[PDB]
């Protein structure tokens, strides 16, 4: 796999989640980042500087979907 | 140019993309027994890989980390499986594998 770099803007990320069929998306603020909350697989997406952490139940199709959308905001080295 | 040189040449930091999957397993044994059963199963199935049972009872397969969650319900163990994007194939493989449970 390639090294990744870049940032995930939370507004844009949420908008693309909606474009891809997710609804009722909730967003918390943290000290400098955000957490996106989805009912699907009780998912948290922690969005911080140089760090994205997807925490979800074992729903591989859901995880792959989020993985792919996150990767579209990053550069691949 | 390599991948880290091509990052450093642009002033950029690496972005860590991390996954933690909450795997549910039915086991009425103590969680430590569960973790041992998980370790033995993975060591048998993934013979070509580095598979470890660490002194805190956690399990690893290359750099994929498998840990007990905090004890729940007494018959359900949650195994937090965590990996970064570097190990994406291995990580999805392991969560897929554990969907089928463990040897009897």
């Amino acid at each position: 796999k390639p090294l990744l770099s870049g940032s995930i803007p939370v507004e844009q990320f949420v908008q693309t989640l909606e474009k891809h069929g997710f609804s009722d998306i909730k967003v918390e603020d943290t000290a400098k980042g955000h957490i996106v909350l989805l009912q699907e697989a009780e998912t948290l997406i922690q969005i911080e500087e140089d760090s994205t952490h997807i925490i979800c139940d074992n729903d591989e199709m859901l995880r792959v979907r989020l993985r792919d959308l996150v990767l579209k905001f990053l550069q691949k080295f | 140019v390599s991948s880290e040189q091509a990052l450093k040449e642009l002033g950029l930091a690496e972005h860590q993309l991390r996954f933690t999957c909450r795997v549910h397993l039915h086991d009425t044994r103590k969680e430590q027994e569960t973790a041992l059963r998980v370790y033995s199963h993975l060591k048998s199935v993934l013979k070509d890989h580095c598979v470890q049972h660490l002194p805190d009872g956690s399990v690893t397969v290359e750099s994929v980390l498998l840990q007990a969650a905090a004890p729940s319900d007494p018959g359900t163990k949650v195994l937090l499986v965590s990996w970064t994007y570097q190990d994406e194939e291995l990580g999805s493989f392991l969560t897929s594998l554990l969907k089928k449970g463990l040897p009897q």
